[PDB]
RNA sequence: AAAACUUUCAGCAACGGAUCUCUUGGCUCUCGCAUCGAUGAAGAACGCAGCGAAAUGCGAUACGUAAUGUGAAUUG
RNA sequence: AGAAGCUCAGACGAGUAGGCAGGCGUGGAGGUUUGUGACGAAGCCUUGGGCGUGAGCCUGGGUCGAACAGCCUCUAGUG
RNA sequence: UUUCAAUGGCCCGUCUUGAAACACGGACCAAGGAGUCUAGCAUCUAUGCGAGUGUUUGGGUGAAAAACCCAUCCGCGAAAUGAAAGUGAAUGCAGGUGGGAACGCCCUGGCGUGCACCAUCGACCGACCCGGAAGUUUGUCAAUGGAAGGGUUUGAGU
RNA sequence: AGCUAAAUAUUGGCGAGAGACCGAUAGCGAACAAGUAGAGUGAUCGAAAGAUGAAAAGAACUUUGAAAAGAGAGUUAAAUAGUACGUGAAAUUGCUGAAAGGGAAGCAUUGGAAAUCAGUCUUAC
């Protein structure tokens, strides 16, 4: 609110907590950004390095949606199935494997950190990491890519 | 509670609407209780105040006075009722304004608009 | 659960409170030292007694756990009408198991509102 | 003061569902009640329960 | 002048902006607008469906 | 669960008995109740 | 006149939690008794984490319970496990072993898969009947630096921590300064 | 119960929603430091406001 | 050095219009509506009542005529 | 034992710029107090009394004539 | 309360090393009169939930600008790294070591045990510098592809 | 080359309902005879100003005075409401009482003097 903040306390102190030899002035430093090379360089060098110039090529009219591509790692690969399906397959032998399609989960990529158990498992993705496919092969199961 | 929104509940509204009555308004805004005779009579609650009515104020300083209707003052809102009148200084007599709401109805002066008011307003004649 | 009441009724607003600038006073229907304390809280403690005055007559005021969830037979009523000594006799033989402490508080109540009576 | 000042403030639905089942609980408890300002030393229950 | 912790102010507001203000006190009665508007179509368009 | 009366129209108590909701069991909090009822007060003010 | 550093020094601590929680205060009225009571350091430092704040207090999750628990000579047994804090659940692990918690807050997650799997969710002052002197518990602490805000604290030359940067991306804080190719790196 | 749920059981009017749980099973904290368990190990207490 | 005078305090009386209470006003928000003019508009000027300067209203049919409604006033 | 309470002991006490904390006062909002009021509310005057380190608060008498306040929270065009 | 006597007491505010200042402003009184709101950001704190989280763009529902409820998206977070092409995180109980909260055992220590946090030595991922094993087909001699392995380089990583 | 409803906008106009808004130096400049009075060749500039009482019942009459008025009386709940009208602050002013004073005054501290005043007590056991 307003009656817990200050300028309630300060009222009747002068200067308002801005000092008395150098006072509050509209803009004594400059506005906004203005400096970051001659008078703000401190400021700039010592808590935002790299500001200044430009690095790497530029890309005309990029679109994100070609570049969509969100990854899911091997840890969470059983989690992206409903619990009914963990109790049935998770650690029992059965002809038939259990199916994780992680596009539909909202995954372009299958990456490989953690841990999978050694039931077998069918992964349906579109793209999928050099030893995420070893674990999951490791672990009896299968990749097919999907498109 | 009102819960129609076509109908104010502002003072500030109710206050300009009352006291920018028309004319026409300001007879029904003064309205005055029928007697007991009356009420049993005309199955009627309150009438507006006409000149010529008969009347007895309820409150006041005039209190249990009777008289006919001599004017309904409409611009001030006030009755002035014969006989009900102040002794000036110089000898003179000034009327003594009464608020309808303050008096009773004893008798009507009835017409046939007046009939035919009381039987529209749920009554008989 | 009475802790919780307290927690509740007891710091903040109370329809029997009455906080004053630096001190609390609890007018409470059933409570004998008049102050805010959960010693003393009537509604925060659920075994407690009281007196209070009535057309010269006085009434002491008990309530229990069992009867928490009926307002209407949650407290029970007794009438004195008797001098003092007796009606001492009578908070002292109703209390001496019932609330500790309270024995000698309610005596003092009592005390007061029999000087309200006689005068 | 301008109009854009933000008058309207939000909750999580969970905070308010939270505040709802607090107030119903508190309402089943007969010394809040007393000590709110309600006058039901003579009522015969909490929380009251009539027919339909 | 910039001298504080944080990430380097971005505040795109050197023009008239207060001009231009948009507020949506109007939501609700945007809303209930709709509403009748689609109850109007509803009850209008006969047994047809609304969409 | 503890159960409750129910109260016909002349004040007399029913056969009827109904238990006690769950929710009755739920934490008491007076301050974020009063956290959420000082924002949810604040919802209904027209601009000045 | 006295020749004294400095003249009434309050240090840095807490003596009440700053949360208006009626039922944690329940808790600390039932720890300052306990503490004070006993010669538990047990009780001494649930009543000091009692007192912490949000940010000194972080979440424990149910397997890094499980895996502290099951440190090769461990003794964890059947001991109880204490966290003030929240104990969250944990996905990755697909089977939770039996476990006593006792802690604050469980999530809705983590408190299902512990009673299904296994063992008790216990509150502290359940704790406080078991093992009113803490004895065979395992206190626990959340990773307090795990916080997003101690990525940036301590930003400097030659730091390699976060700077505060609206974005990521090949323009954002990324060429004078940070390579040899524009000028230097700091 | 359709309305709120229950602590474990989803309501049934509001989905994914189930009554908070407490951070203290027991709120009756003076018969709980009372209590056996809490009295049989607590050292001789020391006097209430001292002599001088 | 007593009075006068000056200053202070209090009472009463002046000067002044603060304060308190009010409010047919303003401000802001929402809802709904779409209708100026060569068939003379917006605006301006001069007039019009038994007794009127202004405001309000009207145009030599001039604080208005007709028609409709109400039903007995207007009021200094 | 308004445990946010009670109790015991020791050391200590200057301060501009400045930081922090707890309080006093004002307008409006929610709750509350069987709250005060034409048998005199608010305001105002006072060589009356009382409280607080203080911001302030209460009261007797005078004037006055229509509304106003305590407490818990909300808020601000708040000294 | 008033007044007297004794002692003490310069005019306040302001910039300033320094104000009684022969430095500035102030004849007097009443009323008005200056760190606000908004879009962000950062620390801290409280609350809810927690690998999730956020109902209020809307729709439903209320006769009502409130409250209540709700599908699908989406924001932020759960992965980094590089200019890009691209690749993309367990040798080990998700390692050692040092100090460490709490606990246990023994007679004050000792012995275990080690959360949290730092010091440090590694392991892993991406770049950078080498190294080119398969494998793919097209140029098979090749074209393309990148494995093992090495640097003691680097990242806002695991 | 061309047309086209709905969803969208709306500091104006018109009709409504509101408000944690302002309360007569505020809120629109204007609550009132306000874009008025007044200013400027002109473009333009642009105020101040709400409150007797329930009712004028607005003070008949006698008396003094050239009159204005005063003094009685009268009206009223009230004229400590008389239109110079609710309440009526301060600056500042006159009267009265008290006090002080040899080229400032004010203040602080301590007590005297004079005026003023409360507590306490009287009782309870």
């Amino acid at each position: 609110p307003t009656h817990v903040s200050k300028t309630r306390k300060l009222r009747g102190h002068v200067s308002a907590g801005h000092g008395r030899i150098g006072k509050h002035r509209k803009h004594p430093g400059g506005r906004g950004k203005a400096g970051g090379l001659q008078h703000l360089r401190s400021h700039f060098d010592k808590y935002h390095p790299g500001y200044f110039g430009k690095v790497g090529m530029r890309r005309f009219h990029l679109m994100k949606n070609p570049l969509w591509r969100p990854t899911v790692n091997l840890d969470r690969l059983w989690t992206l199935l409903p619990n009914e399906a963990r109790d049935k397959y998770l650690g029992k032998n059965t002809e038939v494997a259990p199916v994780i399609n992680v596009l539909q989960s909202g995954y372009g990529k299958v990456l490989g950190k953690g841990r999978l158990p050694e039931t077998p498992v069918i992964v349906q993705t579109r793209y999928v990491s050099r030893r995420a496919e070893e674990k999951i092969k490791q672990a009896g199961g299968v990749v097919e890519l999907i498109a | 509670m009102k819960f129609s929104r076509d109908v104010t509940s502002s003072r500030r509204k109710q206050r300009k609407a009352h006291f920018g009555a028309p004319s026409s308004v300001r007879r029904v805004l003064m309205s005055a209780p029928l007697s007991k005779e009356l009420r049993e009579q005309y199955k009627i609650r309150s009438l507006p105040v006409r000149r010529d009515d008969q009347i007895t104020v309820i409150r006041g300083s005039n209190k249990g006075r009777e008289g006919k209707i001599t004017s309904v003052y409409r611009k001030k809102f006030l009755l002035l009722i014969e006989r009900v009148t102040r002794e000036k200084a110089n000898g003179a007599s000034a009327p003594v304004g009464i608020d309808a709401s303050k008096v009773v109805i004893t008798k009507l002066h009835l017409d046939k608009d007046r009939k035919d008011l009381i039987v529209r307003k749920g009554g008989k004649v | 659960q009475d802790e919780v009441i307290w927690q509740v009724v007891g710091h903040e607003f109370c329809s029997y409170r009455i906080k004053g600038e630096a001190q609390n006073f609890c007018r409470n229907e059933y409570n004998v030292t008049g102050l805010c304390n959960r010693q003393s809280c009537p509604l925060a403690n659920s075994r407690y007694a009281t007196v209070r005055e009535d057309n010269g007559k006085l009434y002491l005021y008990m309530k229990t756990i069992e009867r928490a969830h009926f307002p209407s037979k949650l407290w029970q009523r007794i009438k004195l009408s008797k001098n003092y000594a007796k009606a001492l006799e009578q908070i002292d033989q109703q209390l001496l198991y019932w609330p500790g402490r309270q024995i000698h508080r309610c005596k003092q109540r009592l005390t007061r509102l029999t000087q309200y009576l006689l005068k | 003061t301008k109009t854009w000042r933000k008058w309207h403030v939000k909750v999580n639905q969970n905070e308010k569902r939270y505040a709802i089942a607090s107030a119903v609980a508190a309402s089943g408890v007969p010394s809040l009640l007393l000590a709110r300002g309600h006058r039901i030393e003579e009522i015969p229950e909490v929380p009251l329960v009539v027919d339909d | 002048a910039i001298h504080v912790k944080g990430q380097l102010p971005n505040a795109h507001f050197h023009k008239d902006w207060q001009r231009y203000v948009k507020t949506w006190f109007n939501q609700p009665g945007r809303k209930l607008r709709r509403r009748q508007a689609r109850q109007t179509k509803a009850a209008k368009i006969a047994p047809r469906p609304v969409e | 669960r503890p159960t409750v009366s129910i109260y016909n129209k002349d004040g007399s108590v029913s056969s009827e008995t109904l238990a006690l909701p769950f929710v009755f069991k739920a934490p008491i909090r007076p301050d974020l109740v009063r956290s959420v009822h000082t924002a949810v007060a604040k919802n209904k003010r027209q601009p000045y | 006149g006295i020749d004294i550093e400095r003249h009434h020094v309050k240090k840095s601590q807490r003596s009440k939690p700053a949360s208006e929680n009626v039922y944690l205060k329940l808790l600390v009225k039932l720890y300052r008794f306990l503490a004070r009571r006993t010669d538990s350091r047990f009780n001494k430092a649930i009543l000091k984490r009692l007192f912490q704040s949000k940010t000194n207090r972080p979440p424990i999750s149910i397997s890094k319970i499980a895996a502290l628990t099951s440190r090769k000579s461990a003794s964890s047994q059947n001991k109880t496990t204490v966290v003030v804090g929240t104990v969250t659940d944990d996905e990755r692990m697909l089977t939770v072993p039996k476990l006593s918690i006792a802690a604050l807050r469980f999530t809705k997650s983590a408190r299902a898969r512990i009673l299904k799997a296994g063992g008790e969710v216990l509150t502290l002052d359940q704790l406080a009947l078991r093992a009113p002197t803490g004895s065979n518990t395992v206190l626990v602490r959340g990773k307090k630096h795990a916080r997003e805000a101690y990525r940036h604290f301590g930003f400097g030359p030659h730091k390699h921590k976060a700077p505060y940067v609206r974005s990521e991306g090949r323009k954002f804080e990324r060429a004078r300064g940070r390579r040899k190719s524009r000028a230097f790196k700091v | 119960d359709s309305v709120f749920g229950s602590t474990t059981e989803v309501a049934q009017l509001k989905k994914n929603y189930f009554l908070p749980e407490n951070i203290i099973s027991n709120a009756d904290v003076t018969r709980l430091i009372n209590s056996d368990e809490i009295q049989s190990i607590v050292k001789a207490a020391g006097p209430s406001r001292v002599k001088r």
